[PDB]
């Protein structure tokens, strides 16, 4: 399962088959110029390394695949490299043929050679010997280097400690170890709300019992409403939360003074009504008391929660429910003093006010996604009767009312309370009872039994019996649950918005409460326009008659008014090129039907995409999973851009898979969004630290690392081409074979690999303090093809220098030694050239590193020293044939060191001078920030500084 | 649990320096390198000017030289004496034909007289100089046998069917004997006979003596060894058949360990100009005077318009006389100085503030 598949997948490239052709040409069709038994070492070692590493890859995958944009640019780079190698070999062959044309030379005399008529044959042999000569110009270690670098970057992303969430015991486990650098170019983020931005634990906040609306709270949607209006939300909330904390303390005190509860726990109490805790005793009398107790009893009975002992203490219960809202209701009913324990063969057990009492549940018409309600008939002993209690939606209940048994005095005020809760941003419920005397209950029970006795899709008869029986109800009131944001979500959102990332939030909540929660999350802020595409009656009757054209009119107006362009293919093509952060501070808000009708047709899709190209913030309300996937793919496919999609659950999985980067929010249970993702973080907050720090880092690291490589190898390779000019392109090597293999195996590999692994322009603290540094990665400036072409031109020039400086030290009289003895063998000029080239390349890498850390410095020094030591060790062994004492004869010549130092100076002077001219008179943002860092502007921030952590100390400015 | 190990390496918080290059830091380095490189370049150039050389190309002897002494044409010699920048005193040469030798292509003796007006220290090197002899071609350079060089009695298969380094075109003769020094390299050796002394024309009682013991690295005697062949399995290369007209008998087999002109030849010059030491003198200075060198023409070069010559020097520590190192050190130091001056000019004219947040690409617009 390893050897066949791995060796085939490895040889499926062009570089690998090229080197295999080279091995076969050196061994099977040997012309006579090769050391074949050892020329097969680079191929076999890279094959073994890739085989081991891919074995580890598949092992990690066991216990679809994506590719970054850098990889496709890398394919194009390798294509240009091969074009250059072919041009070199073409010129070699042509010139060797034109040479063998000549009719009087040293060869006819001393080489036993003849005039091979139609010299094109020797030209062809020379082409195929130069193909093997210019080995090192084939990028063969490039792919294994990029793979090592990406694996190391993903291991750093994993083993980062500021991403491990201690509550979940879940570090940021990467599921794709080759998109780290794609993390550094994110330009759009698509984020589900309910599970991602808000901790998906619903807490019961308020309730309107018998027209009395108990409950006081400061919700994030209320805070957002206050912020949008203009009130100082900071002081408003400080006062409100202090008041409510004092009220909660006194509420728990009064609750303890009321009665002794065995299942009371103040830590998970969320009902904050001092009015309720005071009115339960005597404040309104007996009728409101009875209403409240009946509300609590019905809330604590009508449910499907299964309770089990707490692993810490067996007396505490865990309240294991299926839906969060039912769990919240039963938990608050327990904490108020109506606890529910156990589940016997008949009914259930409630501890009310401290005493046990059992019930008899007969028929639980369970909750269904299509019924939108959960009902239950309990037997009340005393002459027992039937109590049909049903919990559902407000409209669901208001559709099923009785023509007489409605107060219509409590109903109006309860509806007002429900509307106020919906405005404040809470999920509302409705609860309705029905009292059934003994005779009518006997009749209805026999009818229900004979109706359920009908099989063959009993659901139809069941729903018709439900329609017949639940038409008359007596509503008691409503509840309200709250979904709080996760810790640090507003800070993370403002960080990602300063970084230049456009943010999309895909909600399931109503438009106005979504806008309020956005203002609370800082997705939208003040001095930011809200372009709404609501298809409400006020815009319908003013624009058109039917939808799907009101939205088109609205898109056209919001384009033509707040910019000067209209939806067109040329405007799409133009905006495809720009990535600048938009100015003007606009935002879009769109409903589910409007999004559907904007995704329907092609021109409307074009207009919607051009409008959302600007408008750094976009809110979509009441969307579907299909719509999530559709908007992600519309933003990605057209307008080719890098997209991240973060979510949880089972619809955000379809949202995640159709995106460049997919981030899953891990719950206490492993979910599909986690599994079918690319990365998996504990909380949305961590997305800031990931995307900025690592994103940017990886992106820069790869960027600067790739041209480096394409330059380093070039130097060496091209030097051989230059020796071609002086040996008439005949195919003799200027380098020893161990030199030609180790220049890529050991001499110049670790410097560029460590540049790609460990480099940091600014540390993580500055990365998170000045997030705008991300904008360059958004704009795609650190990695183009022009950068690679400039690095290759520099490599060509440095190869010219590294060859023609030793050649020029020889050219006068071929005596370069102090004792007049000879060093004129071509392996010795090759030692000259190789040492100059290696030291130039490693010092280039060092000068282009941003951070000179001791690991990188040690290994650059070791690469240079290993060049010197390999020369010294291979010479001193007699097994080197014509290379016997290259070390003791070259490193002991002052000519060698003179050329060495001046040639390294001449190789590094143009690039260093240009870098100085840049850092002086056209500095970039990271250079300005590094100067501000040297002057000490970032000294007060601690080393590990996450500005998105609530339990963190603030700084001066 | 699964908490990642807090560690200075895995958290990427290694000890490091972050070198930002401000003019106050770079310009001093530019000036320092400029100063040291200008000083070293001037020192190298001044120490190099003191190097005197004599080059004489005698390939045109068999046709231009006569039986009586005559001036050498100005194209064939190059004198460089630093005390006397205007010293021509053209050398002379005379050809002594040898009708006994039947190799009409190159035979006789070239006698050259040259007048050195200054001494030559105490370590004098007399190299020969081949021009346009292509000793760097693909098949040539690989045509020898490291099994014979090391002294083995390698059979025909070890000598012929070895790997890349093998004497293929000259592996065997017609009679069935392996060429002892095989291959195009050892076969095409340089053949002129150089004298063991420089005859003094004025005072013939003090002749300047030369040697051929010490013209090659001593370490090379660990790689070359005396053969173990049997004088019946070996025969001279096709071109050594004037030096061994009867073949190898029990006495004439060439011991390549103590034969350093061979060892110098088996090191194929990388480029088109070949300069190999052939004579040395490590004891006596070469006093000013008129000296005579008698070379026995054996090696043909006019077939391919090549050149052969003598090159007599004392040398230097950087080898012969070559102004490239000093010139390029001076150019490097002066380019560093020029660039430092240009950067300082543009700084004192249009120099921004260093740590100014107001210059950042977003705080600007
Ligand atoms: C010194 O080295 C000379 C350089 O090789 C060498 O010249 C070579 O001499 C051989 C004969 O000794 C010639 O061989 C052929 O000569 C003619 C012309 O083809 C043929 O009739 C012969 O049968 C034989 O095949 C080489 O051609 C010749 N090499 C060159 C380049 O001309 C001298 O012989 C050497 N002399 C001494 C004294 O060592
Ligand atoms: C210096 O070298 C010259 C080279 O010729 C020597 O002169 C030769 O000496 C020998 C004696 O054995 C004579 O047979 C030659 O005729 C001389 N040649 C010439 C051209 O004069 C001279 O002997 C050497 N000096 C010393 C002190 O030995
Ligand atoms: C320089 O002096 C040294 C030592 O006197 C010479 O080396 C010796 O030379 C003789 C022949 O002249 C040899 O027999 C010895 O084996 C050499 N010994 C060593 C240790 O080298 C050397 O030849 C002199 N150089 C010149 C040019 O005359
Ligand atoms: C020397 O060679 C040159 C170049 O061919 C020629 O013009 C000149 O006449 C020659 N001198 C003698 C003396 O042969
Ligand atoms: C060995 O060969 C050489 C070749 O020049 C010859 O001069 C010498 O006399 C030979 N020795 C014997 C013992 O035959
Ligand atoms: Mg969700």
């Amino acid at each position: 399962t390893f050897l066949p598949k791995n060796i085939l997948f490895q040889f499926h490239n062009f570089a690998n088959v090229y080197f295999l052709v080279l091995i076969i040409l050196g061994a099977f069709q040997i012309f006579g110029v090769t050391n074949p038994g050892l020329s097969a070492v680079p191929l076999v070692v890279i094959v073994i390394i890739t085989a081991i590493k891919d074995a580890i890859e598949d092992s990690r995958r066991t216990v679809p695949t994506k590719k970054s944009r850098i990889s496709r640019e890398l394919n194009f780079s390798v294509v240009i490299n091969f074009v250059l190698l072919f041009i070199l070999c073409f010129v070699s062959g042509i010139a060797n043929g034109v040479y063998y044309d000549k009719k009087g030379r040293s060869r006819f005399s001393y080489e036993f050679g003849t005039i091979a008529g139609s010299a094109a044959t020797n030209g062809f042999v020379s082409f195929w010997v130069a193909v093997i000569l210019y080995q090192s110009l084939v990028p063969i270690s490039l792919y294994i280097s990029v793979e090592i670098i990406k694996t190391a970057q993903a291991a750093f992303i994993y083993g980062d400690v500021l991403l491990y969430n201690a509550k979940l015991d879940y570090p940021c486990t990467p599921k794709s170890w080759n998109i780290s650098d794609d993390l550094g170019q994110v330009e759009y983020i698509f984020s589900d709300k309910t599970g991602t931005l808000t901790q998906n634990v619903m807490e019961f906040k308020k309730c309107t019992i018998n027209g009395v609306s108990y409950g006081r709270a400061y919700t994030e949607a209320l805070a957002g409403l206050r912020k949008r209006q203009g009130i100082d939300v900071e002081t408003e909330g400080r006062r409100e939360k202090a008041e409510i904390a004092k009220d909660r303390d006194t509420m728990i005190d009064e609750l303890r003074a009321l009665s002794g509860n065995s299942q009371f726990y103040p830590e998970e109490v969320t009902f904050v009504s001092k009015e309720f805790v005071r009115d339960l005793k005597g404040a309104s009398g007996e009728v409101q008391q009875r209403c409240c107790e009946h509300f609590m009893l019905a809330l604590a009975l009508c449910h499907s929660v299964l309770v089990e002992a707490n692993p810490d203490n067996p007396k505490k219960l865990d309240l294991k429910a299926q839906s969060p809202d039912e769990a919240a209701l039963v938990a608050t009913a327990r904490d108020v003093g109506f606890s529910f324990v156990g589940k016997t063969k008949k009914g259930l057990i409630i501890e009310m006010q401290g005493i046990q009492k059992e019930f008899e549940i007969l028929n639980i018409l369970e909750f269904n996604s299509s019924r939108k309600r959960m009902s239950c008939i309990v037997k009340i002993p005393g002459e027992p009767r039937a109590l049909l209690i049903c919990k559902g939606a407000d409209s669901i209940i208001y559709s099923r009312l009785s023509r007489q048994s409605n107060s219509e005095a409590i109903l109006e005020k309860t509806a007002l309370h429900l509307e106020q809760y919906a405005t404040e941003g809470l999920r509302t419920l409705c609860i309705a009872q029905r009292e059934l005397s003994w005779s009518e209950y006997e009749k209805w029970n026999e009818k229900y039994d004979i109706a359920a006795a009908s099989l063959a899709n009993r659901e139809d008869e069941l729903e018709v019996v439900a329609d017949s029986i639940e038409r008359e109800l007596i509503l008691l009131g409503g509840t309200a649950i709250e979904d709080r944001l996760q810790d640090g979500v507003p800070d993370c959102i403002e960080l990602l918005a300063e970084a230049g990332i456009k943010l999309w939030v895909l909600t399931g909540d109503k438009v106005e409460t979504a806008i309020n929660i956005g203002f609370s999350c800082n997705l939208l802020n003040n001095e930011m326009e809200l372009l709404v595409i609501k298809t409400t009656g006020d815009d319908v009757k003013e624009f058109g008659s039917e939808p799907s054209e009101i939205v088109d009119a609205l898109l056209s107006k919001y384009l033509k008014e707040y910019f000067n362009l209209t939806g067109s293919e040329e405007e799409i093509f133009e905006a495809k090129k720009d990535h600048e952060f938009p100015k003007g501070n606009y935002a879009i808000v769109i409903d589910g039907d409007a999004l559907k009708l904007a995704l329907y047709g092609e021109d409307i899709r074009r207009k919607f995409l051009l409008l959302c190209k600007n408008c750094r913030a976009v809110l979509c309300c009441r969307v579907s999973p299909s719509q999530k996937a559709a908007v992600v793919k519309l933003v990605k496919d057209s307008l080719d851009v890098m997209t991240l999609a973060i979510g949880d659950g089972s619809n955000d999985v379809a949202m995640i898979q159709s995106a460049d980067v997919g981030i899953g929010i891990a719950g206490e249970e492993g979910r599909q969004a986690v599994m079918c993702s690319d990365y998996a973080i504990g909380q949305f907050r961590y997305l800031a630290r990931l995307v900025l720090v690592h994103g940017r880092w990886s992106y820069k690291r790869l960027a600067e690392m790739i041209p480096e490589f394409f330059y380093k190898n070039m130097i060496f390779a091209l030097a051989l081409f230059w020796y071609g000019i002086y040996n008439d392109f005949d195919g003799s090597y200027l380098y020893e074979y161990t030199y030609m293999m180790f220049y890529n195996l050991a001499f110049t590999s670790l410097p560029v690999i460590f540049l790609g692994i460990l480099d940091q322009d600014v540390n993580d603290t500055i990365s998170l303090v000045v997030p705008q540094l991300y904008r360059v990665g958004i704009l795609r400036k650190e990695w183009n093809q022009r950068k690679f072409l400039w690095y290759m031109l520099d490599g060509l020039y440095q190869s010219i220098i590294c060859f023609f400086f030793p050649y020029l030290v020889y050219h006068k009289n071929m005596i370069v030694t102090s004792n007049g003895l000879g060093l004129d063998h071509r392996y010795f000029v090759g030692v000259y050239v190789t040492t100059i080239a290696v030291i130039s390349c490693n010092t280039y890498v060092l000068l282009h590193q941003y951070r000179w850390d001791w690991f990188s410095g040690l290994f650059i020094a070791l690469s240079c020293l290993v060049v010197f030591a390999w020369t010294g060790i291979w010479s001193s062994a007699i097994a080197s044939r014509e290379f016997f004492k290259a070390a003791a004869r070259i490193y002991g010549a002052p000519s060698f060191w003179a050329v060495f130092f001046v040639a390294v100076l001449f190789c590094l002077l143009p690039r260093f001078t240009y870098d100085s001219f840049q850092k002086f008179f056209y500095p970039t943002d990271v250079e300005i920030v590094r100067e501000m860092w040297q002057h000490g502007h970032f000294d007060h921030y601690p080393p590990g500084y996450d500005p998105t952590d609530p339990n963190r100390p603030k700084v001066t400015k | 649990n699964r908490r990642p190990k807090e560690d200075a390496f895995t958290q990427q918080r290694l000890a490091a320096i972050n070198p930002v290059l401000t003019p106050r830091t770079v310009l001093p380095l530019y000036l320092l390198i400029a100063v040291v490189f200008v000083i070293v370049g001037g020192c190298i150039l001044a120490q190099n000017s003191k190097v005197d050389e004599v080059t004489i190309y005698y390939q045109d002897c068999m046709t231009n030289a006569t039986s009586s002494w005559s001036d050498i044409p100005s194209e064939h010699w190059q004198f460089v004496f630093h005390k006397y920048k205007t010293y021509n005193t053209a050398p002379q040469w005379r050809f002594v034909d040898d009708e006994s030798d039947d190799f009409t292509k190159q035979r006789g003796t070239c006698q050259i007289r040259f007048t050195t007006p200054s001494d030559m220290k105490n370590n004098v090197y007399l190299n020969y100089v081949l021009e346009k002899f292509a000793a760097n071609h693909r098949r040539y350079v690989l045509s020898f046998s490291e099994d014979q060089i090391r002294g083995e009695d390698a059979s025909y298969e070890t000598v012929h069917d070895a790997t890349g380094i093998n004497c293929k075109p000259l592996s065997k003769n017609a009679d069935g004997k392996i060429y002892y020094p095989c291959g195009l390299i050892a076969n095409s050796m340089f053949n002129d006979t150089f004298p063991l002394q420089l005859t003094n024309v004025g005072d013939t009682s003090n002749n300047y003596s030369l040697t051929n013991k010490g013209i090659n690295w001593e370490s090379d005697k660990k790689r070359y060894k005396k053969t173990k062949y049997n004088y019946t399995q070996i025969a001279p290369p096709p071109y050594w058949e004037k030096m061994y007209p009867d073949g190898y008998n029990e006495t004439n087999i060439p011991d390549i360990q103590d034969w350093e002109e061979f060892q110098n030849w088996m090191r194929p010059g990388a480029f088109d100009k070949i300069t190999k030491l052939i004579r040395i003198n490590k004891n006596d200075t070469l006093p000013a005077g008129e000296y005579q060198l008698d070379i026995g023409l054996h090696w043909p070069v006019l077939e391919f318009n090549g050149k052969k010559g003598i090159y007599l020097t004392h040398g230097s520590h950087l080898g012969g006389r070559n102004p490239f190192l000093g010139i390029v050190y001076l150019i490097g130091g002066c380019i560093c100085a020029a660039m430092a001056l240009i950067l300082l000019t543009f700084w004192l004219f249009g120099g921004r503030k260093i740590a100014d947040a107001s210059s950042l690409s977003w705080n600007m617009k």
